[PDB]
Formats: structure tokens, C-alpha cells, sequence
């Protein structure tokens, strides 16, 4: 359960930072509201998932899947040690996940 | 690019209802600032702001017969030059 | 100095997260207002340094130190829960982070 | 050792009431108090509106004069303390 919301907060922050790179200086109204909604949700998600799991672990896990998923969908439509290093942290999560 | 097509829909001797094409969803800005002042310049101009989803705005409290200049600025100049026109009450 | 105005951003977030445990689901005023303020400070300084510092360098620095900084603040502010075995997982998560940003 | 404390009616009016409460210490301050009001007889639901947690006062309007009402000031959750409820006849 607790690692479902943490990863849900990961997806939320990743969607927020990508909707930020699409929008300009918080001017593009539709993705600007998306970033606010994504953030307000993700902060409310981290606030609730930090009471369950140890915080330095929810920290570490997030920085992992963070760049892991940000570079995962980077090759999606937008713009080697990045593929194996992805599995490295991914295994590091596997020894701190249930 | 945006805003585009600034024209006056309705006109009273003391008021003007203006509208523009706010773009299209993914090019919707967050706000448009509307600047209206006398076409001469004996006094400064007046200015307000309207949310970006809105494509229309009302301008109240004008003098009858006097010609005015209205400018609708985007949030920044990156969206194109501000569209400005002229009208006489 | 860019790397040091990053350090203010990373520590502001480090401070803000430990306050978010006090925020009590954003229902306790002072910790709830405290974590939004600390994060606003982190925003202000990161963007101040992004004009000088490359991306993945600043992010993996944030990563390793952030995993380190609050985990010692958690071992003091609150304590420890732990629902699995390997602490080294976070160091090799950090390692996996360090070899997809820098590498 | 609970919050909020001392729910009192500052000002009154046939159609409006002004109430306040002891917000407690700074560490006892919450982000949003929700406040509920309804008839004492209880032949209707309960109107509800929220108010930010940095204000110890709240104003209610649209009341019917002469009727006895019951006001209850809550908290975000049930961990801060039991809600204080009082009565008043307009
Ligand atoms: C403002 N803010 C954004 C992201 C985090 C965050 C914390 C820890 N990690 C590893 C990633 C993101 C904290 C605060």
C-alpha cells in the first residue's frame, strides 16, 4: 500500500514537470493549471506517504524512479549507462520495497 | 500569434464591449491585460487584466464622442505583438 | 557559489520535508505553512543556479545528500520505522541515480 | 487539553451571529476549521461552511429570528479534540 502512493506521487511530479516544460512561464493556462493540480496532489500525496514509510527511504525511492521515469518517457516521444543504471536503482528499490 | 482579432462587439457613448480570439486550449494564456486611454494623451491611460480563458471584456466609464485606443497585451511579448485598434464612441 | 546557492535549495527542501511529517496531512497550521514556505525557498534558489549549473549534476547531488540529510534528521526528529531489510538499497538507489545522471 | 476551546457568541442579530473560539497555542493551530449550524428542533439537515485555520472568528448569516439554533465548530480531523457545540436563541 504505502509504495503505491509514493509511486503515485512520482507519476504526479513527473507529469507536473513535463506539463511545466510544455507550458511557458506559467502562462499556458491549461498546462499551468495541470502543473498546479499535479503539484497540489503530489504534495498532498507525499505528505500522506511520509507518515507511513521512513522518510529517507521515500526520499531515496523518489529520486530513483524520478529520473528513472523522467528519462523513461523522455525517449517516449521527446528527446548505454542510462538503461543499466535504471535497473540498478530499480534493484535498489527491490531491496527496500515490501 | 495570440491574442488575435481584437474588435468591438457593442458600443455605448460611454462603454465598449471588446472581444478577441484567446487562441485554442493549448495556446490559452493565463491572462490578457487590456489598456484603454484617450487617443490623444492629455492624461495617462487606464489598464486592467482579464483571465486567459475569457475572450471578452467590458470597458466602462468613457466620455462620449472621444476617440480611444485599446490594446490587449498577452502575459509576455513571446506570444506576439500586442493587438491594438481605434474606435470612436 | 552556484553550487552553494544550490545547497540552500537542497537544505530548504530537506528542512521542509521533516516539517511535512509535522504538517499532519496539511491539517496542522505552522508545519503545513512551514513546508510550503521551505519549498518556495528551494524553488527560488534552484532556478537561481540552473542558469549556471548543469542538470544531472545538481540533481544527483540533491539525491545523495538529500537521502543522507533527512534520513539523519528522521533518525533524530522522529526515529525509525523500517518495513524491509537493506539500508544499502538507498545507497545503491542513489548509485543507480548517480550512474544515469552523471553517466 | 483539546481544541478548539471557549466557543462563545460575540455579537448577535435576528438573522446573523458572530462567534469566536480559543484557537489554542501556536502548535495547536490547524489549517481549516469547519463550522456547522442548524435548528435545535432538528427537522432539517445541517448547513456547513469552512473557514481558514488562522482566524478564530466566523460570521454566519441567513438565520430566521426567534428560533433556537445549535452551533458546532469542528476541526480537520478527530485527533485535535472533541468539537465544541453551543446554543443560542436569536
Ligand atoms: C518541493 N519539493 C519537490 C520535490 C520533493 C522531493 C523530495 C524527495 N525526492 C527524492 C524527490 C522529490 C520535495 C519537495
Amino acid at each position: 500500500n504505502p509504495y503505491i502512493y509514493l509511486g503515485g506521487a512520482i507519476l504526479a511530479e513527473v507529469i507536473g514537470t513535463t506539463l511545466m516544460k510544455f507550458s511557458n512561464g506559467f502562462t499556458r493556462l491549461i498546462p499551468s493549471m495541470g502543473t498546479i493540480i499535479c503539484y497540489c496532489a503530489s504534495f498532498w500525496l507525499l505528505a500522506q506517504t511520509l507518515a507511513y514509510i521512513p522518510t529517507g527511504i521515500a526520499y531515496a525511492i523518489w529520486s530513483g524512479v524520478g529520473i528513472v521515469l523522467i528519462s523513461l518517457l523522455s525517449w517516449g516521444f521527446f528527446g548505454l549507462p542510462a538503461i543499466i543504471g535504471m535497473m540498478l536503482i530499480c534493484a535498489g528499490v527491490l531491496i527496500i520495497n515490501l | 500569434s495570440v491574442p488575435t482579432k481584437l474588435e468591438v462587439v457593442a458600443a455605448t457613448p460611454t462603454s465598449l464591449l471588446i472581444s478577441w480570439d484567446a487562441g485554442h486550449w493549448w495556446e490559452w494564456v493565463t491572462y490578457y491585460r487590456i489598456t484603454y486611454g484617450e487617443t490623444g494623451g492629455n492624461s495617462p491611460v487606464q489598464e486592467f487584466t482579464v483571465p486567459g480563458y475569457s475572450s471578452t471584456a467590458t470597458i466602462s466609464g468613457l466620455k462620449p464622442g472621444v476617440d480611444y485606443t485599446i490594446t490587449v497585451y498577452a502575459p509576455t511579448s513571446d506570444y506576439g505583438s500586442p493587438i491594438s485598434i481605434n474606435y470612436r464612441t
